[PDB]
C-alpha cells in the first residue's frame, strides 16, 4: 500500500529563545506488527540535526547519504555545514529523484554557529522547503502534531520549558496514532550544548 | 616523392598519387592468372589455381555470389572472401526486398564504393585483391574487372594476375570471333581455356592446375574443377 | 493559492497569497510565493510547489549565465522561452503553473505559463485555486493605463478575493512592483489582515510534568 | 570527425620537465602585466588594456571579469583562453555549487574548480594546456577576502599581493617593499596604480588601465529592494572617471 | 590535411589537384535555358564495351554531375549529393535548388580538409541543372572551392577547353540554345583530346534543359549524339 | 476554437476567434491564434496549445534558417515542415494547423494539416471545434477570386456563426490579410459581428 | 508462510529455519537448509520468492568470501549486515527487485558479543534481541516478549526456541516440517542435528 | 605506457625524476602517533602562509597525506581518495582501513601505467593513518602505482640523504615527541636553504587525541610551527 | 619539421605556429575590405575581383547575410568562408529559437571566436584561415562592428579594415577620426555613408572602381542587405559629382 504508512513514525521540531528542540518516536513497524522499540529517526552532522519519517529503508539510506555528503563538504570547506546550507542540500538531493522519490518527510533543526539564530525547516518527499519559524511536523501523526503544536506553542520559550511543550505535543499526538509511539527521544539544542532525553510513554 | 608519402591511405604524394593503393595493386600482379570473357548468351571465367606444395590443395579462385552471378580472384584471397560475402548479401537483399535479381552493373558500383572507403580512412588498408565478375541479368551476359582502387570497367574480355598481359593481347585479337560464340557453352570455354594458355611459362594445364566457371541464358552460375574440366585440357 | 499579474503604464506588478497546504491542512501560514528569476524578472507559481521552485531556480541560474555571457540585462522573453521548452519536454509531469512578469531593456512584460508548456500574454492574469475569485475582481476594475498606485491596489484586492473566498488561499498578501526606470520593489507582507487573535489561556507546563526515562549529553565536537 | 590524438600531448621529458606546461608559462611571460593586492577590507585586481588598434573600442574587451557577485578574475597570457575559462568558471560555480547549496562558492573552492579544468588540459588526450595565469580575488562569509594565482599546470597559491606577466619580477619586488597587513582598500588601490605605471609604456589613464575591487556590498547594484538579507555584489569594476580621480592625487 | 604551411597553403590539397589534372577532361556549358555536360572517355582497349562505362551521373531528377581525377572519389561525392538532395526534398518538399545543392557538396568537400585523419577528394566536379529560377553550372575543387560558371572545364585538356569556352562567351553574349550547346560540347571535347591522341576515346554528353527535357536530366543518345559527333568531326579538320 | 483561411483575388486572409478554455472556464478571452512563421506565412492553431506552439516555434526556426541559406520559402515548404513534425510525431501530438501564405509567384495559398499529419491544398479551409457548425454556410457562400472586402465579410459572417453556436469559441474576431501590398492586422468586436 | 527465527542470548545467536519447500499442492522437500555461511562467525538465513532466495544468498556469500581473501580478515557482523542492507536497498528500486528477507547472526570477535540483524527485502535493517520474518513473528514476538531474558545461556535459548516452534506447530496453518537449528558463537557455527525429537 | 628494451617504463621513470625536485616530505611513525613534515617549495614574502595547504591534506578523520610532485595532479587523486573513503563508510558503516584506501589510489596510478596513452600522475604520497586493525601506519606510493609500508620514510628531494639519517636515529620505542624532533632535524640537515624557518614548512600529527582514547589530526598553524621549532633547538 | 609546426601545441617560445600560419591564409584571396559606422547604419565594403571571364560574377561573393539583422564579410579562402557562414547562420537561428530574441552581432562574434579558440587548443581540428567581420544595427547598442580572427580573438571597432593592404586603409581612417573627434560617420543617409566608405577606399588604395569591382553590404535597423551593381553604380555617380 502507501509507502509512507508501512513503517510508522513522527518527528517534530520547535524553536525557542536561543535554542531549538527536535523529537521523534521510536517505533518501527510492519503494518500492524511492531518490530523494533529502538528505531531512532533523528541524526546529526556536526551541529546540524535531521529527523526523517516515512519508509524506514529510505530513512536509513538518506542518513547515510547525508553523512557522506556532509563529510565531503567539511573536508573541502574546512568547516561544518550550517543549518541553512544543509536545508538547501537536502532539498536539491530529494528533487534529484523527482520521478523516483525517497518516501520521507525530513525535518532540519539547528543553530547557525555564526549568527546564533535558531533554525528549523521541513520538506516534502521531493524537497519542497517548508520555511516556518515556530514548528515543523512530519509523519503518520502529522495531523495530530499540527493540532498539538498550534495549541501548545508560544514563541521565545526557555530550553527547560520548550522541552515540556515539545514532549507534550509528541506524546499526545502519538497516542492518537496507531502507527506511532513505542518510546520517544527529545533533543534540546542550545550554540553550546545538546541534551538528549528518552521519554516515558505508553507501550501500546 | 616516394619518401614520407606511402605511410597510409590518407596521404597524397606530391605527384597526386596514393602509394598504399598502388601497392595494393601490386598484390594483384603477384597473384595467379585468371581470365574472363563473354558472348551475348554466356559468360566464362577461367582461372589457373596455384598450389603451395606438391602435397597440397590447388587453392580456389572462383566464388559463387548468386544463381546468376559469380567472380574470380587474383591477389589476397581473404580479401576476396570479404568482398564476395558483401556481394552475396547485396544479391540476397535485392531478392528479398525487391524480388529482383541484382544487375551486374549495380554489383560493380557497390564494390567500387566499398573499395573507395578503404582508400580514404585512417588506420584501414585498401583491399589487396583483383576480381573478375560475370553474370546473366535482365540485359544479357556481362563481365566486369574490379581493381582495389575502386575502378570497375565493363569488358567483352580480360585477364588479371601474373603474365596476364599475354591472355589480354590474345582476347584483344580474338574479339570479333568469341563475341559470337551464341548458344555453344563448350566453344566459349575452349576460347577461354586457349586465352589462359598465352599466360603460361609455368607448364600444359593439368586437371588440378584448372578452374572454369560459366553462367548464361539458361544456366545458373556453375563451377567446374577436377575430372569435370578434363574434357577441355 | 491566488497569484495575479497586472500591467500598468510604466511597468508590471505581481502579487500572491501566503498559504501552502498539504491537502486540507495548512503547513505554512506565511510562505513566500514570489520568486526571483533575475533582479527585474519575478515569478509566482501554483501547482506542485517543489516543481515551481525548482523550475524557477534552474531557469534563474541559466538566465544569469546567459546575461554574463551576452553582457546584457536578462529579457522576459528569454525566461518564457526557456521555461516553456523545459516544461514541454516533460510532457506536464513537472506541475509548474506560473505567472512571469518583469522589465527589461525592451519594456515591460506579463506572461502565464501552463505545465504542458503553453504560454499566454495579457494585461491581467490570475492563477491558482483562487484564480476565479481574483479574476472576478480584475474583470470588474481593470482599466487601460493604470497608475502604479492603482495597479498595486487592484492586484492586492484580487489577492484578497482569493484570501476570503478560496479555501486554498489565505493569510497575507505579497507584492512585487517592476517599473521600467527603477529597481524592482519586493513588498514581503504588504497586507496582513489575518492576525491570529490572542489565545484565552497559556499552555506552558509546570516543569517536571513530562516523565523522563534516561538522559545524556550529546557530543557535537571531535 | 574523430580524434587521432587520443594520447597526452603533455608528457614528461628525461629531465622530468613537463614541456608543454613550461612553454605555456613562457606565453604568460610575454603577456601584459596584471596584479592583485589584498587589503584588510578588500582586494584590488588591476591590469593594462593593451589595445590592438586605435580603431578598436577598448571598452568592448574586458580583461577583468565577474565570476560570482563576490569573485572577479584577471589574467596574463592568451586572451581567448581566458575568455573560455571565464565561461566555464561561471558555469561550474552554478552546476557544482549554487544548484546544490543555494549559495555561491567560497573563493578557494571556485579557484579549485578552475584549477581542475586547467589540470585536465594537461593530462587529457589531444589538447594543449591553457596559455594563461589567472589572478582570482573574492570574498566569502567564513574566509573573508582572498587572492589566488592559478597557473597553466592547475597549481594555485594564495597571495597577499602578486603580479603576473611581462614585468612581474620588478612588480613583485615593488610590492614586497610596499605591502603591509594594515592596508585599507584605498591604500591598496593607490599601490596598484603606482606598481602598474612602471610596467605602462604609453598613456596611463582611466581608459588604458583596467581596475576592479572586491570590497563591501553595493546594494545599488543589486537590482531590487525588499529582501534585507540580500545586500548586493562585492565585485565592483571601477569606472574610467573613478580611475582618473585617483591619478590626480597619485 | 589539417596542416597549414608557413605561408598559409595546404600542400595536401595542392597535391589532390595534381590528381585531378592527371584525369580525363570534362566540361560543362550553360545555355539560355539549361546546361550541357560532356566528358572524354579513354578507350584503354577494344575489349571495353562501347556506351557501357557511363561517367556522367544524375542526382535527384534534375541535376547532372561530371568529374575528373579519381573516379571512385567522384562516385563517393555523388552518393553524398544524393543523400543530401533526398534529405532536402524530404523536409522541404521542393527539389533542391542548384545553389543549395552546390553548397552541400561544397561543405562536404571542405570538411575533408579539416582533419589529419582524412584526405581531400581527388576530383574536381562540374555539375548543375534547372531550378525554380533558371539554369546554373558549378565547378568544385578539392579544397571545397566552388563558383558559378558560364562554362567550365577540368582534367588534362582543361587549358584548350577553357580557350574554346571563352570564345563562345565572346561570340554569343545574348544568352546559345540547348541544341547548339550540345554540338559545341562535342566539338570542345574533340579539340581537348589533342593531348591524349595516342589512345582512342568515346564521347559522352548529357543535358538538362527547360524546353528540351522539361528541366529533367537526360542523356544525349541516338541521332542527336551522332549529329553532334559529325559536327565535331567536320570542325576538327 | 474557430479558425479559417481563405484565398481571394489579391492573396489570402486568416481569421480566428480569441477564446481559450479549460473546461467551461475561459482562461483567455483575447488570445491571438494567428501565428506568424515567416513574413508572409502565417498559421492558425487548434488542438493542444502546448503542442501547436512548440510546433509553430520549431517551424519558425526552420524557416528562419531556410531563409538564411536558400531565400524566401514557399508556402508549400512551410506546410511540409509542419507536416513532417505532425506526421512523424502523431502518437504525442494533438495538433490541427492551417497554413496560409503569399508569395509573388504562387499568389495566395492554403494548406490544412488535420490530426493525422496529412496535408491538403485547398481554396479555403476551416478548423477547430466551432467549424463543424459552418460547413453548410461556407460551402454555400464561398466563391473563388473574391475581393478583399468580400472575403473579410465572408470570414466575419462565418466566424460569427461559429461563435454563436460553439461555446469554445468567442471574444474578438482577429484577421490577417496577406498580399503584395503587405501584412494587415484586422480586429472585429462582438458589438459589430453579433448584429449580423 | 517459510519460518525464519533468530534469538540472541548472552554468548551466541541461534537461527532456526523451516525445512519445507512447497510448490503448489506438493511439498517437494522436507530437509531444506535455508542458510549460507558468509564467514566463520557470520550466518545468514533467508525467505521469500522462489528463485531470488538462494541467488541472493549465494551472491552475498561470494562477496563476503572475496573480501575475506583480499584482506585476509573477517568483517564484523555489523559490516556484513550494512553491506547486505545496501544490496537490498539498491535492489528495491531496480528493474526486478530481490524479494528476499534475511536474518543475520554473527559473533563479533573484536567485541566478544553475539549480534542479530533483521533485514526485509526493502533494506529495512534493525539490530534485535530476537527476530522473525513472515507470519511467524505474529506468534513469536509476543511469546519472547514474555519468556526472553538477556542473560540466558545457549541451552536456555534452545529451550526458548523449542517453545517458539511448538507454538508455530500448534497455530500455523501450514506444515513447515520442523526446523534446522544453528548456533553461532566464538567457536564458529555448528548445527544442532537433534531437534525434531530432542 | 610502453616498455624500454631494458624492461622499464620511460614515462614512469621520468615522472619519478620530476618528483626528486619537489620539496622533501618526511613521515615518521611512533607507538602513540605519527608525524608528517614537509618543506614548502621556494616561496616569497607575499605568500599567504595562513590559508595555504600545498603538501598536507586530510583524506578522512583518521588518514592524511603528504604530497611530493605536481599539486594539481595530487588534488585530482586526493579527491577520489576522499570519495573512496566515504563509499566504504556508506557500504560497511565502518571507517576505511588505511591499506584499502592506499591500494585503491595505487591501482589508479598503475592503470595510467598500463593503458590509455595518458601521462602518469607526477605524484608521490606519504600516507599517515590509524585503524583498529594495524594501529598507526605509514605507506608510500609513487607514479608506478607501487606502495610499501614504513616506520619512517621520505619522498621528494634528497630522499637518499634523509633516509640514511632516519635509519641512524630511529628507534622502535619512540614517542611522537621524539619523532617530531627527528623529522625537523632531518629536514634541517638535508634544506637547500640557509635556515629551516616556519614559513617554509607544513607540519601535522596523528595522536591519541590529547586525552580521550580517540584519534585526532592536528594540522599545525604557522605560529605552532614557530614554537615547535624553538623547542627542538633550531629556532 | 617538429610537431609544434604541424599541430596546435606550444613551441618553446610559447607560440602556436599553426595559428600564425592560418593568419597568413587570410590574405591568399588578395581582397581588401573595410567597415564604418553611420549614425543609424553600418556599411561594409569589399573589393570584388573576377579575373576569369568564364565565371558567373553574381556568384562571386565574400559578403553573407547571417540573419535578418547581421551581415558578415570574410577575408580568406571561400571554402573556409562558407564553413564559417553556415555555422554563424545556424548559431543565429538557434539563439533566436532558444532565447526568444535576435542574436546580437557582438554575441554571435563572441560565439564564433569561442569556436576558433577550440581549434587553437584541440589537435584534430585545424584553425580556419579566415577573418570574420560582423555588422548590424544592434537594438541595444546601435551600429556595430565586431571582428574575429583565427586566434579566437575578437573586439568591437569604430571602423575597421582587413586584407593585404589593410594598413593603408587603417591609417586613412585613423586620420579621419583624429579630425572629426567622434567615433562614427555625422550622416543620416545610408547612401552617403556608403559613399564615404567607397571614397576613402579610393584614396587609401589609390585606385578607381567600376560597379563590378565593388561589393557592398548595408545594415540598418532590423534589415541587412547587399547592393546590386546598379545601386553601386548610382553611388559611384554621386561621388564623381564633387570628388
Ligand atoms: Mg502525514
Ligand atoms: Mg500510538
Ligand atoms: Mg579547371
Ligand atoms: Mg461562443
Ligand atoms: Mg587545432
Ligand atoms: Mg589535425
Amino acid at each position: 500500500s502507501d509507502p509512507s504508512s508501512i513503517n510508522g513514525g513522527i518527528v517534530v521540531a520547535m524553536t525557542g529563545k536561543d535554542c531549538v528542540a527536535i523529537a521523534c518516536d521510536l517505533r518501527l513497524g510492519s503494518q500492524s506488527l511492531g518490530v523494533s522499540n529502538k528505531f531512532e529517526k533523528i541524526f546529526h552532522y556536526g551541529h546540524v540535526f535531521l529527523g526523517i519519517t516515512g519508509l524506514a529503508t529510505d530513512v536509513t539510506t538518506l542518513n547515510e547519504m547525508f553523512r557522506y555528503k556532509t563529510n565531503l563538504y567539511k573536508l573541502k570547506e574546512e568547516r561544518a555545514i550550517e543549518p541553512e546550507t544543509f536545508t538547501q542540500l537536502v532539498s536539491s538531493s530529494l528533487y534529484e529523484r523527482r520521478f523516483g522519490p525517497y518516501f520521507v518527510g525530513p525535518v532540519v533543526a539547528g543553530i547557525n554557529s555564526k549568527s546564533g539564530k535558531p533554525f528549523i525547516a521541513g520538506f516534502d518527499l521531493i524537497g519542497c522547503i517548508d520555511e516556518a519559524k515556530d514548528f515543523i511536523v512530519s509523519g503518520t501523526a502529522s495531523d495530530q502534531l499540527f493540532g498539538m503544536c498550534e495549541s501548545l506553542y508560544e514563541p521565545n520559550l526557555e530550553p527547560e520549558d520548550l522541552f515540556e511543550t515539545i514532549s507534550q505535543a509528541l506524546l499526545n499526538a502519538a497516542d492518537r496514532d496507531a502507527l506511532s509511539g513505542w518510546g520517544a527521544v527529545v533533543y534540546i539544542i542550545k550554540k553550546d550544548e545538546v541534551v538528549k532525553r528518552y521519554l516515558k510513554m505508553r507501550q501500546d | 616523392f616516394r619518401n614520407n608519402y606511402d605511410g597510409d591511405t590518407v596521404t597524397f604524394s606530391p605527384t597526386g598519387r596514393l602509394f598504399q593503393v598502388e601497392y595494393a595493386l601490386e598484390a594483384i600482379k603477384q597473384g595467379s592468372v585468371t581470365v574472363g570473357l563473354r558472348s551475348n548468351t554466356h559468360a566464362v571465367l577461367v582461372a589457373l589455381k596455384r598450389n603451395a606444395d606438391e602435397l597440397s590443395s590447388y587453392q580456389k579462385k572462383i566464388i559463387k555470389c548468386d544463381e546468376h552471378m559469380g567472380l574470380s580472384l587474383a591477389g589476397l584471397a581473404p580479401d576476396a572472401r570479404v568482398l564476395s560475402n558483401y556481394l552475396r548479401q547485396q544479391c540476397n537483399y535485392s531478392s528479398l526486398v525487391f524480388n529482383r535479381k541484382l544487375a551486374v552493373e549495380r554489383a560493380g558500383h557497390l564494390l567500387c564504393d566499398k573499395a573507395q572507403k578503404n582508400t580514404q580512412s585512417y588506420g584501414g588498408r585498401p583491399y589487396g585483391v583483383g576480381l573478375l565478375i560475370i553474370g546473366y541479368d535482365k540485359s544479357g551476359a556481362h563481365l566486369l574487372e574490379f581493381q582495389p582502387s575502386g575502378n570497375v570497367t565493363e569488358l567483352y574480355g580480360t585477364a588479371i594476375g601474373a603474365r596476364s598481359q599475354g591472355a589480354k593481347t590474345y582476347l584483344e585479337r580474338t574479339l570479333d570471333t568469341f563475341i559470337k560464340i551464341d548458344g555453344n557453352p563448350d566453344e566459349l570455354i575452349k576460347a577461354g581455356v586457349e586465352a589462359i594458355s598465352q599466360s603460361l611459362r609455368d607448364e600444359s594445364l593439368t586437371v588440378d592446375n584448372l578452374s572454369i566457371a560459366i553462367v548464361g541464358k539458361d544456366t545458373p552460375f556453375t563451377i567446374y574443377d577436377g575430372e569435370a574440366v578434363a574434357k577441355y585440357i | 493559492t491566488t497569484i495575479v499579474g497586472v500591467k500598468f503604464n510604466n511597468g508590471v506588478v505581481i502579487a500572491a497569497d501566503t498559504r501552502s497546504t498539504q491537502g486540507p491542512i495548512v503547513a505554512d501560514k506565511n510562505c513566500a510565493k514570489l520568486h526571483r528569476i533575475s533582479p527585474k524578472i519575478w515569478c509566482a507559481g501554483a501547482g506542485t510547489a517543489a516543481d515551481t521552485e525548482a523550475v524557477t531556480q534552474l531557469i534563474g541560474s541559466n538566465i544569469e549565465l546567459h546575461s554574463l555571457y551576452t553582457s546584457r540585462e536578462p529579457r522576459v522573453v528569454s525566461a518564457l522561452q526557456m521555461l516553456k521548452q523545459h516544461l514541454f519536454k516533460y510532457q506536464g509531469h513537472i506541475g509548474a503553473y506560473l505567472i512571469v512578469a518583469g522589465v527589461d531593456p525592451t519594456g515591460s512584460h506579463l506572461f502565464s505559463i501552463h505545465a504542458h508548456g503553453s504560454t499566454d500574454v495579457g494585461y491581467y492574469l490570475s492563477l491558482g485555486s483562487g484564480s476565479l475569485a481574483a479574476m472576478a475582481v480584475l474583470e470588474s476594475h481593470w482599466k487601460q493605463d493604470l497608475t502604479k498606485e492603482e495597479a498595486i491596489k487592484l492586484a492586492s484586492d484580487a489577492i484578497q478575493a482569493g484570501i476570503w473566498n478560496d479555501l486554498g488561499s489565505g493569510s497575507n498578501v505579497d507584492v512585487c512592483v517592476m517599473e521600467i526606470g527603477k529597481d524592482a520593489e519586493y513588498l514581503r507582507n504588504y497586507l496582513t489582515p489575518n492576525v491570529r487573535e490572542e489565545k484565552q489561556k497559556s499552555y506552558k507546563f509546570p516543569r517536571g510534568t513530562t516523565a523522563v526515562l534516561k538522559e545524556s549529553i550529546v557530543n557535537i565536537c571531535d | 570527425m574523430t580524434d587521432r590524438y587520443s594520447f597526452s600531448l603533455t608528457t614528461f621529458s628525461p629531465s622530468g620537465k613537463l614541456g608543454q606546461i613550461d612553454y605555456a608559462l613562457t606565453a604568460v611571460k610575454q603577456g601584459v602585466t596584471s596584479l592583485g593586492i589584498k587589503a584588510t577590507n578588500g582586494v584590488v585586481i588591476a591590469t593594462e588594456k593593451k589595445s590592438s588598434s586605435p580603431l578598436a573600442m577598448s571598452e568592448t574587451l574586458s580583461k577583468v571579469s565577474l565570476l560570482t557577485p563576490d569573485i572577479g578574475a584577471v589574467y596574463s597570457g592568451m586572451g581567448p583562453d581566458y575568455r573560455v575559462l571565464v565561461d566555464k568558471s561561471r558555469k561550474v560555480a552554478h552546476t557544482s555549487y549554487k544548484r546544490i547549496y543555494g549559495e555561491y562558492p567560497p573563493t578557494k573552492l571556485l579557484v579549485s574548480e578552475v584549477a581542475k579544468i586547467m589540470q585536465e588540459a594537461t593530462q587529457s588526450g589531444g589538447v594543449r594546456p591553457f596559455g594563461v595565469s589567472l589572478l582570482i580575488a573574492g570574498h566569502d562569509e567564513f574566509n573573508g577576502f582572498s587572492l589566488y594565482q592559478v597557473d597553466p599546470s592547475g597549481s594555485y597559491f594564495p597571495w597577499k599581493a602578486t603580479a603576473i606577466g611581462k614585468g612581474s619580477v620588478a612588480a613583485k619586488t615593488f610590492l614586497e617593499k610596499r605591502w603591509n597587513d594594515e592596508l585599507e582598500l584605498e591604500d591598496a588601490i593607490h599601490i596598484a596604480l603606482l606598481t602598474l605605471k612602471e610596467s605602462v609604456e604609453g598613456e596611463f589613464n582611466g581608459d588604458t588601465i583596467e581596475l576592479a575591487i572586491i570590497g563591501d556590498e553595493n546594494p545599488d547594484l543589486l537590482g531590487y529592494t525588499g529582501i534585507p538579507t540580500d545586500k548586493g555584489p562585492r565585485f565592483r569594476k571601477l569606472t574610467s572617471q573613478e580611475i582618473n580621480d585617483r591619478l590626480e592625487a597619485l | 590535411n589539417s596542416v597549414f604551411s608557413p605561408d598559409g597553403r595546404n600542400f595536401q590539397v595542392e597535391y589532390a589537384v595534381k590528381a585531378v589534372e592527371n584525369g580525363t577532361t570534362s566540361i560543362g556549358i550553360k545555355c539560355n535555358d539549361g546546361v550541357v555536360f560532356a566528358v572524354e572517355k579513354l578507350i584503354t582497349s577494344k575489349l571495353l564495351v562501347p556506351q557501357k562505362n557511363v561517367k556522367i551521373q544524375v542526382v535527384d531528377r534534375h541535376i547532372g554531375c561530371v568529374y575528373s581525377g579519381l573516379i571512385p572519389d567522384g562516385r563517393h561525392l555523388v552518393n553524398r549529393g544524393r543523400e543530401e538532395a533526398a534529405s532536402f526534398k524530404k523536409l522541404y518538399k521542393t527539389p533542391i535548388p542548384i545553389p543549395a545543392f552546390a553548397d552541400r557538396l561544397g561543405q562536404y568537400v571542405q570538411a575533408h580538409t579539416l582533419y589529419n585523419s582524412v584526405r581531400p577528394f581527388g576530383v574536381s566536379t562540374i555539375f548543375g541543372g534547372v531550378d525554380k529560377n533558371g539554369a546554373h553550372l558549378y565547378m568544385l575543387e578539392p579544397s571545397g572551392s566552388y563558383w558559378g560558371y558560364k562554362g567550365a572545364a577540368t582534367g588534362k585538356g582543361r587549358q584548350s577547353a577553357k580557350a574554346e569556352l571563352e570564345k563562345l562567351v565572346d561570340h554569343h553574349p545574348e544568352g546559345l540554345s540547348a541544341r547548339e550547346a550540345v554540338k559545341q560540347a562535342a566539338k570542345i571535347i574533340y579539340l581537348a583530346h589533342e593531348d591524349n591522341k595516342e589512345k582512342d576515346f568515346e564521347l559522352e554528353i548529357s543535358w538538362c534543359s527547360l524546353s528540351e527535357t522539361n528541366g529533367l536530366h537526360k542523356f544525349v543518345k541516338g541521332d542527336l549524339l551522332q549529329e553532334a559527333i559529325d559536327f565535331a568531326q567536320k570542325e576538327i579538320n | 476554437t474557430s479558425i479559417m483561411a481563405v484565398t481571394f483575388k489579391d492573396g489570402v486572409i486568416l481569421g480566428a476567434d480569441s477564446r481559450t478554455t479549460t473546461g467551461a472556464y475561459i482562461a483567455n478571452r483575447v488570445t491571438d491564434k494567428l501565428t506568424r512563421v515567416h513574413d508572409k506565412i502565417w498559421c492558425c492553431r487548434s488542438g493542444s496549445a502546448a503542442d501547436t506552439q512548440a510546433i509553430a516555434d520549431i517551424v519558425q526556426y526552420h524557416l528562419e534558417l531556410y531563409t538564411s541559406q536558400y531565400g524566401t520559402p514557399s508556402t508549400e515548404t512551410a506546410a511540409s515542415v509542419f507536416k513532417e513534425l505532425c506526421y512523424e510525431n502523431k502518437d504525442n501530438l494533438t495538433a490541427g494547423i492551417i497554413v496560409a501564405g503569399y508569395d509573388d509567384k504562387n499568389k495566395g495559398e492554403v494548406y490544412t494539416i488535420p490530426l493525422g499529419g496529412s496535408v491538403h491544398k485547398l481554396p479555403y479551409a476551416i478548423a477547430g471545434s466551432g467549424s463543424t457548425f459552418i460547413y453548410g454556410y461556407c460551402d454555400k457562400n464561398f466563391r473563388e477570386n473574391m475581393s478583399k472586402e468580400e472575403t473579410v465579410d465572408f470570414i466575419k459572417h462565418s466566424l460569427s456563426q461559429a461563435i454563436k453556436w460553439d461555446g469554445s469559441s468567442g471574444g474578438v474576431i482577429r484577421m490577417v490579410v496577406l498580399t503584395a501590398a503587405g501584412v494587415e492586422r484586422l480586429i472585429f468586436y462582438p458589438d459589430e459581428y453579433e448584429q449580423l | 508462510m517459510d519460518i525464519i527465527l533468530g534469538i540472541r542470548v548472552q554468548d551466541s545467536v541461534i537461527l532456526a529455519s523451516s525445512k519445507a519447500v512447497t510448490r503448489g499442492i506438493s511439498v517437494l522437500k522436507d530437509s531444506d537448509d535455508k542458510t549460507r555461511q558468509l564467514s566463520p562467525h557470520t550466518l545468514m538465513s533467508f525467505a521469500g520468492e522462489a528463485g531470488d532466495t538462494v541467488q541472493f544468498a549465494e551472491y552475498i556469500q561470494a562477496n563476503i568470501q572475496l573480501y575475506s581473501i583480499r584482506e585476509d580478515y573477517e568483517l564484523s557482523p555489523q559490516a556484513v549486515s550494512s553491506f547486505v542492507r545496501q544490496e537490498l536497498a539498491k535492489s528495491i528500486r531496480s528493474r526486478r527487485p530481490y524479494q528476499v528477507n534475511v536474518l543475520i547472526g554473527g559473533y563479533d570477535k573484536k567485541k566478544n558479543k553475539p549480534e542479530l540483524y533483521q533485514i526485509d527485502y526493502l533494506g529495512t535493517k534493525v539490530e534485535l534481541p530476537y527476530g522473525a520474518h513472515g507470519y511467524s513473528g505474529f506468534y513469536t514476538f509476543s511469546l519472547l516478549d514474555h519468556h526472553y531474558r538477556p542473560d540466558m545461556t545457549t541451552e536456555e535459548g534452545l529451550d526458548l526456541l523449542k517453545l517458539c516452534v511448538q507454538e508455530l506447530e500448534k497455530r500455523m496453518p501450514m506444515d513447515f516440517k520442523g526446523v534446522i537449528v544453528k548456533i553461532v558463537d566464538k567457536d564458529g557455527i555448528r548445527q544442532v542435528d537433534d531437534f525434531q525429537a530432542q | 605506457t610502453i616498455f624500454s628494451p631494458e624492461g622499464r617504463l620511460y614515462q614512469v621513470e621520468y615522472a619519478l625524476e620530476s618528483i626528486s625536485h619537489a620539496g622533501t616530505a618526511i613521515g615518521i611513525m611512533a607507538s602513540d602517533g605519527i608525524v608528517l613534515a614537509a618543506e614548502r617549495k621556494v616561496t616569497s614574502t607575499l605568500l599567504e602562509q595562513d590559508t595555504s595547504t600545498e603538501k598536507l591534506y586530510k583524506l578522512n578523520d583518521k588518514i592524511a597525506v603528504a604530497v611530493a610532485g605536481l599539486t594539481a595532479d595530487a588534488e585530482i587523486l586526493i579527491n577520489t581518495a576522499r570519495i573512496h573513503a566515504q563509499n566504504y563508510l556508506k557500504t560497511y558503516n565502518e571507517d576505511i582501513p588505511v591499506e584499502i584506501l592506499v591500494r585503491r589510489l595505487s591501482d589508479i596510478k598503475q592503470g595510467y601505467t598500463q593503458h590509455g596513452g595518458l601521462r602518469p600522475f607526477g605524484v608521490s604520497f606519504i600516507y599517515a593513518g590509524y585503524d583498529d586493525r594495524y594501529g598507526y601506519q605509514l605507506y608510500t606510493s609513487n607514479p608506478s602505482g607501487n606502495y610499501t609500508g614504513w616506520k619512517a620514510i621520505s619522498v621528494g628531494a634528497n630522499t637518499s640523504a634523509a633516509q640514511t639519517l632516519l635509519q641512524m636515529d630511529y628507534k622502535d620505542d619512540m614517542k611522537v615527541d621524539d619523532a617530531i624532533e627527528l623529522a625537523l632535524k632531518t629536514l634541517s640537515k638535508t634544506t637547500d636553504s640557509s635556515a629551516l624557518t616556519y614559513d617554509r614548512l607544513e607540519f601535522a600529527t596523528i595522536r591519541k587525541g590529547a586525552n580521550d582514547g580517540e584519534v585526532y589530526q592536528k594540522i599545525f598553524k604557522p605560529q605552532e610551527i614557530k614554537d615547535i621549532l624553538v623547542k627542538t633547538g633550531i629556532t | 619539421a617538429g610537431y609544434d609546426r604541424h599541430i596546435t601545441i606550444f613551441s618553446p617560445e610559447g607560440r602556436l605556429y599553426q595559428v600564425e600560419y592560418a593568419f597568413k591564409a587570410t590574405n591568399q584571396t588578395n581582397i581588401n575590405s573595410l567597415a564604418v559606422r553611420g549614425k543609424d547604419c553600418t556599411v561594409v565594403i569589399s573589393q570584388k575581383k573576377v579575373p576569369d571571364k568564364l565565371l558567373d560574377p553574381t556568384t562571386v561573393s565574400y559578403i553573407f547575410c547571417i540573419s535578418r539583422t547581421i551581415g558578415m564579410v570574410v577575408n580568406g579562402p571561400i571554402p573556409d568562408a562558407r564553413n564559417a557562414a553556415l555555422r554563424a547562420k545556424a548559431e543565429a537561428a538557434e539563439f533566436r529559437y532558444k532565447y526568444g530574441y535576435d542574436m546580437p552581432c557582438d554575441v554571435l562574434a563572441k560565439r564564433m571566436a569561442n569556436l576558433s579558440q577550440i581549434y587553437t587548443q584541440r589537435a584534430y581540428m585545424r584553425p580556419l584561415g579566415v577573418i570574420l567581420t560582423f555588422v548590424s544595427v544592434d537594438e541595444e547598442l546601435g551600429p556595430s562592428i565586431y571582428k574575429t580572427d583565427p586566434a579566437g580573438y575578437y573586439v568591437g571597432y569604430k571602423a575597421t579594415a582587413t586584407g593585404p593592404k589593410q594598413q593603408e586603409i587603417t591609417t586613412n581612417l585613423e586620420n579621419h577620426f583624429k579630425k572629426s573627434k567622434i567615433d562614427h560617420i555625422n550622416e543620416e543617409s545610408w547612401e552617403k555613408v556608403v559613399e564615404f566608405a567607397i571614397t576613402h577606399m579610393i584614396d587609401a588604395l589609390g585606385t578607381e572602381f567600376s560597379k563590378n569591382d565593388l561589393e557592398v553590404g548595408v545594415a540598418t535597423k532590423d534589415k541587412f542587405f547587399t547592393l546590386s551593381a546598379e545601386n553601386i553604380e548610382e553611388r559611384l555617380v554621386a561621388i564623381a559629382e564633387q570628388d
